[PDB]
């Protein structure tokens, strides 16, 4: 999920254009509880892996 | 289309103008002569973030 006073300006959709290219071909290891960044586009936005369903190391 | 055979009347009053009407009491850019670099230096740095503050702000 996105956090609030880091999006009050952006707008649109988050998923392919920050989140597509973040996971690919990087194999990134996630937790459930972490919380990462991603920069590009004049903005630097956090998103906090809030619910995954399997084992939290993954 | 104003043509010469058209009569125009003139008869009334000097009326007042509606609130919301502007006037000559404010300066537009057209009775600034002679330095027109400076004058468009100025609207580069100042128009941009007025003129779009929340396009700006993203």
């Amino acid at each position: 999920l996105p956090i609030d006073d880091t999006v009050e300006g952006i707008t649109g959709n988050l998923f392919e254009v920050y989140l597509k290219p973040y996971f690919l071909e990087a194999y990134r290891p996630i937790r459930k509880g972490d919380i990462f960044l991603v920069r590009g586009g004049m903005r630097a936005v956090e998103f906090k892996v809030v619910e995954t369903d399997p084992s939290p190391y993954c | 289309i104003v043509a010469p055979d058209t009569v125009i009347h003139c008869e009334g009053e000097p009326i007042k103008r509606e609130d919301e009407e502007e006037s000559l009491n404010e300066v537009g850019y057209d009775d600034i002569g002679g330095c027109r670099k400076q004058l468009a230096q100025i609207k580069e740095m100042v128009e941009l973030p007025l003129r779009h503050p929340a396009l700006f702000k993203a």
